[PDB]
């Protein structure tokens, strides 16, 4: 019974999956005309591999639960680009373009500061 | 007997990605659960009831211009409060972090009498009120 | 009287008591406790499969006709399996008299939207959703209503911290404002308030 | 109250030394790569290092791969323990095995060659305790000290 | 009082001054650097010892409730003074 | 030295980085992005500066509370110039002028001023000292521009042997005088051009480009007492890159030569503006110099940045002379 | 090239380590005399798989299980690595 | 000159005379540019291509755990043993007993103040040696 939960959208990993894609396909339709409405400097094809980053990060999950909750945010952040709530600055936030790079080796890390 | 229809799912509970916290404050912390010690200058423990937990501390520098003291790290005021032990391994097993569990520490009772201190052959006879 | 003491008002604490009773009578199905604050109000905690159910009966009985949401709101709890407390508060006209119904839910676990019954609740459901991260099932238009669009994580969740972990600002270089990790210029200083000394003995727990 | 010494006379910087032989501040690739060329250029019993009084474990583990990676073995500490016999081999041999809350259980104490209430305050403090409640009996062989 | 360090930049009642090769000064340039020329601890310093004839005297610091909380002071050494914990004012006893 | 700034922090806008740099003509072009680049990290950035105080006001978000520190001063005031740089670690200069003014001469603003400042810079104790020269200097260029680049050049560069003389070539940005320059000549009906374009070639350079390189020439010990060359990945022909230009904007092209001197007679007309000239006759030579190449010099690569197409931000900069996908110019392969 | 340092990993009642500990007991003493300059860290926890970790020229370590073993059967063990090295 | 951390700066591992291993908390970050003391080898190494094989606090305690398992167990006090096998090997070779008497290198509370560097350098470790050197006055 403790492993007995309601869902919220699909029972199992399968009909997840399935959204999952439903999603992806919707991404990818719109990054032309999301890079064309608000004008952006960047190419579609860097709109469509940063989409292409955004999934691939969350490719380990096996709860169907969780998977539930990702389209679901991911629904709703389309919903803001395709009826243009969003702003330039909100699209362009997914790429960091005025953050400079931070090393990820050891010795780089050593020299600046105390982080791990 | 409830009503609704529910679903199986045998997988240890993880929610770091809904949680919308950076991924740099996930693997690089070290999250402590621990009961906080009693404040040596004063002899209450109400302070001592319930467990906490709490991250590592990072850099403070001062700033250039008034001399106060900055920081980069957004967790540094971060305290959470528990019930139980088991409460708080399991709200840093779901939320991705690495922690450390500290023992209670309770004082061991001890073996008073007002009486000792006139001992007629011990060596506890003060010598003094 | 004693002049510095909140008098007590013995009579509606009989009559709240009497209306407790009556409502746990007719939802066995769904009531888990209830209890009446020294100050005269009413809690009625419930199953969160009886949102519906227990609402509806108290809008439309003729002895609750609690017809208005005085509002909707969620606490965190970070020590329980289930985070979140889910909060009902009611009035009703016809009683001069008010309610509130509790029930949980945790970061995965849906709840009902109220929607059908308080068109009141339309609102308050993204408010919470859009600060906790509790998702309402059959909610006509659910997304973030006080966030910021982009916005990542649930500012209300206990374990987010009080200034974030983005800031914004205006670069001169792209033309545009940006969003940058968060750095203070002054730390916020934490300060322990809490006396070493029990404050209450009516409220102790058993050790 | 020695804390405050963590105030005063601090290292901060990187410290080389220039051609009239003064230490001087530099950078931490300078430094280590002049410290890294000569580790090179020496392996087996050429190379040696001290361990002081407050080192971690953490460093004492890290410098003892660092000296193996070039064949030494020469791992010293200030503090002499005699290697006669089983040395360092047996932890029983270097241990304080009754642990610091077990000389409450004792009820004779032989001291010998220390003086506990400076070397270990907290520890003479124990004694003191067991001297009072349990009647505990002391004997030192050294100097007459309070 | 204000003394001058070597550099020219003045010092402060704290002890404050920025140090010759300190690229802080920068912030002065075209400006100025607000001192108070007023050291509270020159001025309590004038102050007279107040001569009284008892062990044990009390300070308000002056106007009742204008002042501050007030505190007894013990008198009993003849080899300093007593002094006031809030305003800094001094008190002695008459040759007893 | 007792000790270094010691930067602390995590790079940020409220961190200390440890460069303390006096930018001078820091309210024009390149400067608007060197102290962006220095506040972005949390500098303390002095900037003197001679125009009017609200011609400065942009510079003020770009750093933290008291980081960005403005003065008063005279290009040929000694003192003005010591009180700006003698708390400082670096000093940048990036004085210049496209044009003679009445007080003002090529002279004065290339040579006099870059010398005053390298000389009270060695005097006052700085230590790291950045002079920008020019690609194409040499003195024996029919453009007295580029003449004076070359005589200050090299007197920077014997005041104060180790400075880091960047020559970048001609840059190209939102605020720029080159790209924006072959886009305002469609209000003269048609496109003038010397041999209709031909026979130069031009290496044009992206501003953030030329603004990384500079701030990671402060943080290297290895740019002391040397010579870079910032150029673009790319060289074109003065005619197919203004091609390239006219179609990103969607104006009509008409490129009808014009001989070299009846080009100066025009130049010289608009010479005669009080305000900023629309063109002037040195303008015409450089704009129609080829771009040297320089092998044995060090270039952007050698500081770590990687140089920025001109096709992947020439949208960014001609966006905006748009009214109400263009294929790329040729290049010329080396060899 | 040479051996540098031998490191004995055991429990103190465990049965897994019950033939690691007959073996200290009794011909540890004997081990010792044949190799005085050989460092053999005898380092005992609580609830561990026991080991037998041995440490060669240039940071070479070879560790093999010992869980479970006797006497006898740890002798052929130490005789191996005091013999054979890498 | 390689700059470390104190006690107060690092999260590190200290074992008493009871064997007992316990650790510290980083309370302040070092000053300067002072480094946690495991890190500046473990840059030199990499520095002389001699790279060890742990790069977090978490797997250089991994490291201590195999050369002394004892190491990791904070808090508990792991017994020892073997005293009839330590008393044996003590008697292969003998050694004189010099005639000096034993004398403790502290005999009054005025050799109890400073004996490491921190209190060394304490302003108030040096106000109590000459308290109890010439007293109050
Ligand atoms: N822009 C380009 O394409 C190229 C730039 N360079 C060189 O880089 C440097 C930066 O030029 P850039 O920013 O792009 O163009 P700008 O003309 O816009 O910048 C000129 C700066 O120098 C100042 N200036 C001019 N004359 C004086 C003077 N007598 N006294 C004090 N300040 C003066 C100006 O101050 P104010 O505005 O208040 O008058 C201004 O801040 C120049 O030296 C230039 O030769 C070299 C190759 C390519
Ligand atoms: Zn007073």
């Amino acid at each position: 019974a403790s492993t007995s939960v309601k869902p919220i959208f699909s029972r199992d990993m399968n009909e997840a999956k399935r959204r999952v894609r439903e999603l992806y396909r919707a991404w990818y339709r719109e990054v032309p005309n999301t890079v064309h409405l608000f004008q952006l400097d960047i190419s579609v094809k860097q709109g469509r591999d940063k989409v292409r980053e955004m999934f691939k990060k969350n490719a380990h999950i096996t709860d169907p639960r969780v998977v539930d909750l990702l389209v679901i945010k991911g629904k709703m952040e389309l919903e803001e680009t395709i009826k243009v709530w969003k702003q330039r600055t909100h699209v362009m936030r997914f790429f960091h373009e005025t953050e400079a790079p931070r090393p990820k080796d050891f010795l780089s890390k050593f020299y600046v500061g105390h982080d791990p | 007997t409830r009503d609704t229809q529910l679903i199986t799912v045998d997988e240890k509970l993880d929610i770091t990605t809904i949680t919308g916290v950076p991924e740099e404050h996930i693997k690089t912390r070290k999250a402590r659960i621990f009961v906080p010690a009693r404040n040596n200058m004063q002899s209450g423990v109400n302070n001592t009831k319930k467990w906490k937990m709490e991250f590592d501390t990072r850099e403070r520098w001062e700033n250039p211009l008034m001399g106060w003291a900055s920081t980069a790290d957004p967790l540094s005021n971060l305290v959470l409060t528990f019930s139980t032990k088991e409460d708080a391994v399991a709200f840093a097993e779901k939320n991705g972090w690495s922690y450390d569990v500290e023992e209670r520490k309770v004082p061991k009772p001890k073996s008073k009498s007002y009486g000792a201190n006139f001992s007629w052959n011990k060596r506890t006879r003060v010598s003094t009120k | 009287t004693r002049p510095t003491v909140r008098p007590r008002n013995d009579v509606a604490h009989k009559q709240l008591s009497a209306f407790g009773e009556y409502v746990a009578e007719i939802l066995p199905k769904y009531v888990q406790q209830v209890q009446v604050s020294c100050f005269n109000e009413l809690e009625i905690c419930i199953h969160p499969d009886g949102v519906i159910p227990v609402l509806t009966f108290l809008r439309d009985h003729s002895n609750a006709q609690f017809k208005s949401l005085a509002d909707l709101t969620a606490v965190d709890i970070p020590t329980r399996q289930n985070r979140f407390e889910i909060v009902y508060n009611l009035l009703s006209l016809r009683f001069n008299s008010r309610i509130r119904v509790k029930t949980y839910t945790d970061e995965l676990t849906p709840i009902e939207s109220s929607v059908p019954v308080y068109k009141a609740a339309n609102w308050y459901e993204r408010e919470i959703w859009d600060m906790f991260g509790v998702f309402f099932a059959n909610h006509p238009d659910l997304r973030r209503i006080l966030t910021d669009y982009g916005f990542e994580g649930h500012p209300f969740r206990k374990d987010f911290p009080l200034s974030g972990y983005v800031e914004l600002r205006y670069d001169d270089e792209v033309k545009r404002v940006v969003a940058e990790p968060v750095e203070l210029a002054q730390e916020f200083r934490k300060f322990d308030l809490n006396s070493p000394w029990e404050a209450f003995p009516a409220y102790r727990q058993p050790p | 109250f020695a804390y405050d010494g963590l105030k005063r006379q601090r290292l901060t910087e990187p410290m080389v030394r220039n051609e009239k032989g003064l230490l001087t501040h530099t950078t931490w690739e300078d430094a280590l790569s002049r410290v890294a060329g000569m580790l090179q250029s020496f392996q087996g019993n050429d190379v040696a290092a001290i361990a002081g009084g407050l080192v971690d474990a953490e460093a004492l583990i890290a410098l003892k791969d660092l000296l193996n990676r070039v064949d030494s073995d020469t791992l010293c500490t200030e503090e002499v323990f005699p290697t006669a016999g089983a040395g360092t081999d047996l932890r029983s041999n270097y241990l304080l095995n009754t642990t610091i809350a077990g000389v409450e259980e004792a009820d004779v104490v032989l001291l010998v060659g220390t003086n506990p209430r400076f070397e270990a305050p907290l520890f003479n403090a124990r004694i003191r305790k067991s001297w009072l409640h349990n009647d505990l009996k002391v004997a030192l062989i050294g100097s007459p000290v309070d | 009082g204000v003394r001058t360090s070597p550099t020219g930049e003045k010092v402060t009642h704290t002890g404050q001054v920025y140090d010759d090769g300190d690229y802080r000064k920068v912030r002065f340039v075209g400006r100025q650097k607000e001192v108070n020329e007023n050291f509270a601890i020159d001025l309590i310093a004038e102050q007279p010892v107040s001569q009284v004839g008892s062990r044990v005297i009390s300070c308000d610091g002056g106007g009742g409730a204008l002042g501050h909380p007030r505190v007894y002071i013990n008198l009993d050494k003849e080899t300093k003074t007593g002094t006031c914990g809030y305003c800094g004012l001094q008190f002695r006893q008459q040759h007893h | 030295l007792h000790h270094a700034v010691i930067p602390h922090g995590k790079g940020g806008r409220s961190s200390v980085s440890g460069i303390v740099a006096t930018v001078f003509g820091a309210t024009g072009f390149l400067g608007r992005y060197v102290v962006n680049h220095l506040g972005r990290m949390g500098s303390q950035v002095i900037v003197p500066h001679r125009c009017e105080p609200y011609d400065t006001m942009h510079l003020r978000p770009m750093g933290d509370l008291g980081q960005i520190i403005f003065m008063d001063w005279n290009g040929r005031d000694k003192d003005s110039i010591r009180r700006a740089v003698e708390h400082s670690s670096v000093v940048i200069n990036l004085v210049g002028r496209e044009w003679e003014t009445q007080n003002f001469d090529f002279e004065d603003v290339f040579v006099k001023i870059p010398q005053a400042i390298a000389q009270v810079s060695k005097e006052a104790g700085v230590e790291k000292f950045i002079h920008i020269s020019h690609l194409n200097a040499d003195i024996k260029s029919s453009s007295k521009y580029l003449r004076s680049k070359a005589v200050g050049e090299k007197e920077v560069r014997e005041t104060f042997p180790e400075a880091t003389i960047i020559k970048p070539a001609e840059i190209f940005g939102r605020e720029d005088r080159f790209l924006n320059y072959f886009a305002n000549i469609r209000w003269f009906g048609g496109v003038p051009l010397i041999s209709l374009g031909k026979k130069t070639v031009k290496q044009p350079v992206y501003i953030v480009d030329v603004t990384k390189g500079i701030i990671n020439a402060i943080k290297d010990p290895d740019a002391r007492g040397k010579t870079f060359a910032f150029v673009g990945p790319s060289r074109y022909l003065l005619f197919d890159l203004v091609q390239y230009v006219f179609a990103v904007a969607h104006r009509p092209f008409l490129p009808y030569p014009l001989p070299h001197f009846a080009y100066r007679w025009i130049g010289r007309l608009f010479e005669i503006s009080p305000f900023e000239p629309w063109t002037t006759r040195d303008k015409v030579e450089r704009i129609h110099t080829t771009d040297k190449i320089l092998p044995h010099l060090p270039g952007l690569e050698d500081l770590g940045v990687e140089a920025t197409p001109l096709e992947l931000k020439a949208i960014e900069v001609l966006r905006r002379h748009r009214t109400y996908d263009v294929q790329p110019a040729k290049t010329i392969p080396t060899s | 090239l040479g051996l540098r340092e031998i490191r004995i990993h055991l429990c103190q009642r465990s049965p897994g380590s019950q033939g690691v500990r007959d073996f200290i007991e009794k011909r540890y003493v004997e081990l010792k005399k044949a190799n005085p300059d050989l460092p053999i860290l005898i380092r005992e926890c609580s609830d561990v798989q026991p080991k037998l970790w041995a440490r060669y020229a240039f940071g070479q370590e070879k560790n093999v299980s010992l869980n479970n073993f006797s006497a006898d059967q740890v002798t052929r063990a130490l005789e191996n690595v005091l013999s054979s090295k890498a | 000159i390689l700059p470390g951390a104190a006690y107060t700066e690092k999260s590190a591992t200290y074992v008493n005379t009871e064997g007992r291993a316990q650790q510290t908390k980083v309370a302040v970050t070092p000053p300067g540019l002072a480094r946690e003391d495991w890190k500046i080898i473990r840059a030199l190494s990499e520095i002389a291509g001699m790279t060890l094989p742990y790069d977090t606090l978490d797997q250089v305690r991994n490291r201590l755990e195999e050369v002394s398992p004892n190491l990791v167990r904070y808090d508990d006090v792991e017994g020892a043993n073997y005293f009839q096998q330590a008393s044996e090997l003590s008697k292969l070779v003998n050694q004189q007993l010099l005639a000096d008497p034993l004398v403790p290198p502290q005999l009054t509370i005025k050799d109890f103040y400073m004996t490491d560097s921190i209190s060394r350098a304490s302003q108030t470790m040096a106000k109590c040696v000459k308290a109890v050197t010439e007293g109050a006055h």
